[PDB]
């Protein structure tokens, strides 16, 4: 309660409309009402279009009611939108991804029943390649750029976390 | 008399402004052409390059 | 290139309160000028065509570029400038000169002015127009004050 | 908890230090000059 | 060395009371840009200038923008009393008086 | 981290001590500044009673001013000294946007050391050991000897001071001091008898003494109000600033507990 | 940082000189460059000799280099040298450790690897029991005496580790 989502969509605001290209928006593990919100906003504002195909932003959602799984890798889909879009397309991608977060603590949730020994604060052993696996293909490439937006939650407000 | 004879000193100083004027004069024109050469080898070398590399 | 050393000290004594911004500007440009000619060398290195003879499978384009090239007549800029000041210099060294040799004559004069008081007879050989001979302000304003002591009172 | 300002190395704990080296090093000039 | 044991001593001593403008002057010659890594006989030059007083007639701000102009200097027109400090490893008295001038000179066309 | 709020919270602790403290000894120090302050106010404002009866106004065209400031040497007050130095500094613009030539006075080292900066070229003398004792009438003697043996022949002065009002409230007054041609070229003088300049001389000469002794006397005991009411605020700073430390304090500990039994429980766990 | 290697050197210097019998110095877990340093300044200052052997100093080293289970044994063999110097010759010795902590640390780098459950702090359990056997070796006796100087080192400046 901060002003993450707040924040991103006064981005999307500022840069995605003004935006040249196209534009993806993963929702990991947040609000259904907000996908909600967001997917109404964006028809009123004729950035998603529902009766031709002058639409420009494409949604990948994976909320707070989905197991882990589905919050686990949702993420992934959305990078595989924007990953298209940038290679064989060459457009110029924005990709807004709230929250990343959630993508590590769905992981952890199921860390344990993979039959793996915890790591510190509980999380799984393969924290930091996990992450490091999926935000490695979040990137501009020399054969197409992706500017990305991550909300990321910080538990219990602990940077160190 | 001393007075006048330190404003005759300040006299015989005085070619400095002039000196300076012709320093910056003859600095600028050569920092040009040396501009010039750098553009015109930078093009000609650019433009190889890049027949090269394609 | 040759450039002329300059006092920078010296420089400024020598600038009029109405052009204080016009040598500190000179002064500024004269240092950027220097550092923009150390950061580039003086002469482009010519490629040679080795790299670009033996690399290049296309038909005659890097020949055409280096003949073309080879003879160009890139502009030198011409100076259209320090004659202006040249003459300029001329004029102030005349200007400075004749103020010089003013100064010369003023202390010519005060130098037998010094000799004129140095030479004074001591004082107890001395009479009262001898004073007003040597020190022209001690004599009694007689027109001003005409009848004795030629003073106001109060003066005594 | 006898020093625990100084100890904390807080803006009090740097200030302390300060004064002391302030006043002492005042102190220490006029005791030289008297020597 | 000689020259850092002294702006070593120097900086102590300005940490325990933050003399003080000559601990504020050491401080912002300190400082450093990004991606220039200086010759150690410039360094040398440069904390010599600081550590022996010609740079507590200036205002603390204008410390840095001294420095380039100084260096500049120094390596437009003292290439020798550079390589002589690279050569020998240490500075002579000789060498010291040269340096000494130099920046004397400067500071007061700075 | 554990050893850093623990740090944290004794630091606070012995700062709470000593501002409580510190208070304690300002109420025991008003207390003495308030009991002297009645005979000393009956002194002081008789000393001025002739000033009020005569109706003396002072010049309108003089030239030369004496500004004096009365503070101590001595912080931890709150807007004592400031209040000085800003009067001070006001009037010191007001009185030279009109030509008047005017120099300062500060008694106790916090004004001199505020206004040395920006104001030192209008600066006559300063005076130092305000505060630890309580001001005596010879503190007042040495500064008017101080004020007359400076050569320093003003046409009018201003004392500037802190007045004070209660326990809480304290009011910058600012009291005027007259010349021997102010009070001798008065039309309202001419009705006291037995007066001829010498006399004059000697009342204004003990006057300022009088003005300068009020003055520190009113001063002291609204310094020493003001240094009571801030350690009290210190103390009362410190203890809030303690219990947020304390909360934070228990938090990080039990975290600490949790977080050294899950790895032992982690470390068991893996056999 | 502290000056632990300073001020035991500075003790080594001053006593192992005013002495003459037969100090022993142990490097346990500790910089090698260190020990050369030692190494040089003792047959630089006569203690050693590298010619006409009269030296009065054994040195046995193992360093940081060095497995769980060398720096944990190096200094029963210091120990060990210096036991022998004071039974079988009556000799009164100095002993050396520089430093003792990483015995204690190499038992701890083994301990889960030897099937044991983690103590506090991730100490073995048998922490307590090891340094006591290994200390109460180092001990005058009726037999001889022997002068121990061990550096501690005191991680993150704790002293209540
Ligand atoms: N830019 C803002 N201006 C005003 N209020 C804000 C702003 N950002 C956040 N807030 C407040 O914080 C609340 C939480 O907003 P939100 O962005 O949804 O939290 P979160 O960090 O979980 O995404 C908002 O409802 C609003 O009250
Ligand atoms: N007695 C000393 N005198 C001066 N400096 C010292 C002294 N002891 C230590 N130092 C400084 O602290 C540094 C640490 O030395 P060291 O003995 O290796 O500490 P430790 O072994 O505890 O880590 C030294 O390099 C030195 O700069
Ligand atoms: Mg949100
Ligand atoms: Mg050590």
């Amino acid at each position: 309660g901060v002003g993450k989502t707040v924040l991103i969509m006064e981005l999307i605001n500022n840069v995605a409309k003004a935006h040249g290209g196209y534009s993806v928006f993963a929702g990991v593990g947040e609000r259904t009402r907000e996908g909600n919100d967001l997917y109404h906003e964006m028809i009123e504002s004729g950035v998603i279009n529902l009766k031709d195909a002058t639409s420009k932003v494409a949604l990948v959602y994976g909320q707070m009611n989905e197991p882990p799984g589905a919050r686990a890798r949702v993420a992934l889909t959305g990078l595989t939108v924007a990953e298209y879009f940038r290679d064989q397309e060459g457009q110029d991608v924005l990709l807004f991804i709230d929250n990343i977060f959630r993508f590590t603590q769905a992981g952890s949730e199921v860390s344990a029943l993979l039959g793996r020994i915890p790591s510190a604060v509980g999380y799984q052993p393969t924290l930091a390649t996990d992450m490091g696996t999926m935000q490695e293909r979040i990137t501009t490439t020399k054969k197409g750029s992706i500017t990305s937006v991550q909300a990321i939650y910080v538990p219990a407000d602990d940077l160190t976390d | 008399i001393d007075t006048e004879k330190s404003q005759q000193a300040l006299v015989q100083k005085r070619h400095y402004l002039f000196d300076v004027q012709r320093n910056n004069i003859a600095m600028a024109l050569e920092v040009t052409y040396r501009e010039r050469l750098y553009r015109v080898y930078k093009e000609v070398k650019n433009r190889l390059d890049y027949h090269i590399s394609v | 290139l040759a450039l002329k050393t300059i006092d920078w000290v010296a420089f400024a004594e020598i600038i009029p309160q109405n052009q204080k911004a016009i040598a500190s500007s000179l002064k500024s440009w004269n240092e950027t000028l220097t550092s923009r000619l150390a950061a580039l060398p003086e002469n482009p290195p010519a490629i040679d065509w080795a790299y670009y003879k033996a690399n290049v499978a296309k038909a005659g384009l890097v020949d055409d570029f280096e003949k073309k090239f080879n003879a160009l007549k890139v502009p030198v800029p011409e100076d259209k400038y320090t004659a202006q000041v040249d003459a300029e210099e001329k004029e102030d060294v005349k200007s400075c000169a004749e103020w010089v040799s003013l100064s010369k004559a003023r202390i010519v004069e005060y130098e037998k002015e010094m000799e004129k008081m140095k030479n004074l007879i001591p004082f107890d050989q001395m009479t009262i127009e001898d004073l007003n001979e040597a020190f022209p302000e001690t004599k009694l304003d007689k027109k001003k004050y005409p009848y004795w002591p030629h003073q106001p009172i109060e003066n005594l | 908890g006898a020093g625990s300002i100084r100890e904390a190395g807080g803006a009090f704990g740097k200030r302390e230090q300060a004064e002391e080296e302030r006043y002492f090093r005042a102190q220490s000039r006029e005791q030289l000059a008297a020597l | 060395k000689q020259v850092a044991g002294t702006m070593k001593l120097e900086l102590a001593q300005y940490r325990e009371v933050a003399l003080l403008s000559r601990g504020v002057r050491l401080t912002e010659l300190l400082k450093q840009g990004q991606y220039s890594p200086m010759a150690i006989e410039e360094q040398v030059a440069v904390i010599y200038a600081g550590v022996r007083g010609y740079l507590d007639k200036l205002e603390p701000s204008k410390i840095t923008k001294f420095e380039n102009a100084f260096l500049s200097h120094v390596v437009s027109q003292h290439q020798a009393l550079l390589g002589t400090i690279r050569a020998d490893g240490k500075i002579s008295e000789q060498s010291d008086a040269k340096l000494k001038e130099i920046v004397t000179n400067f500071l007061a066309g700075f | 981290t554990l050893k850093d709020i623990t740090r944290r919270l004794k630091s606070i602790k012995n700062i709470q001590k000593i501002t409580k403290s510190m208070k304690m000894v300002a109420a025991a120090k008003y207390a003495r500044a308030e009991r002297e302050l009645k005979p000393a106010r009956i002194y002081g404002l008789g000393s001025l009673a002739l000033y009020e009866k005569a109706d003396i106004k002072g010049p309108e065209d003089k030239k030369k001013h004496l500004l004096i400031g009365v503070s101590s040497d001595r912080g931890l007050c709150g807007a004592i000294h400031s209040s000085i130095a800003k009067q001070m500094k006001s009037e010191v613009a007001t009185l030279t946007a009109a030509g008047k030539e005017v120099m300062l006075v500060g008694i106790g080292d916090k004004i001199r050391g505020i206004l040395y900066r920006t104001h030192s070229d209008q600066f006559l003398v300063a005076f130092k050991e305000v505060g630890r004792k309580p001001p005596t009438f010879g503190d007042a003697s040495v500064i008017a000897l101080e004020l007359l043996n400076s050569g320093y022949e003003f046409d009018e002065g201003s004392i500037i001071f802190n007045k004070f009002r209660s326990v809480i409230s304290y009011k910058t007054e600012e009291k005027p001091i007259f010349s021997l041609n102010t009070v001798a070229s008065a039309d309202s003088m001419s009705i006291y008898d037995d007066i001829d300049a010498d006399v004059l001389q000697n009342y204004q000469e003990y006057n300022l003494a009088n003005i300068i002794y009020y003055s520190l006397k009113e001063s002291t005991t609204s310094e020493q109000s003001a240094r009571m009411t801030a350690m009290d605020n210190a103390s009362k700073n410190a203890s809030e600033m303690i219990d947020k430390l304390t909360l934070t304090f228990n938090r990080t500990r039990q975290a600490v507990i949790t977080k050294e039994l899950i790895e032992i429980i982690s470390g068991a766990a893996a056999l």
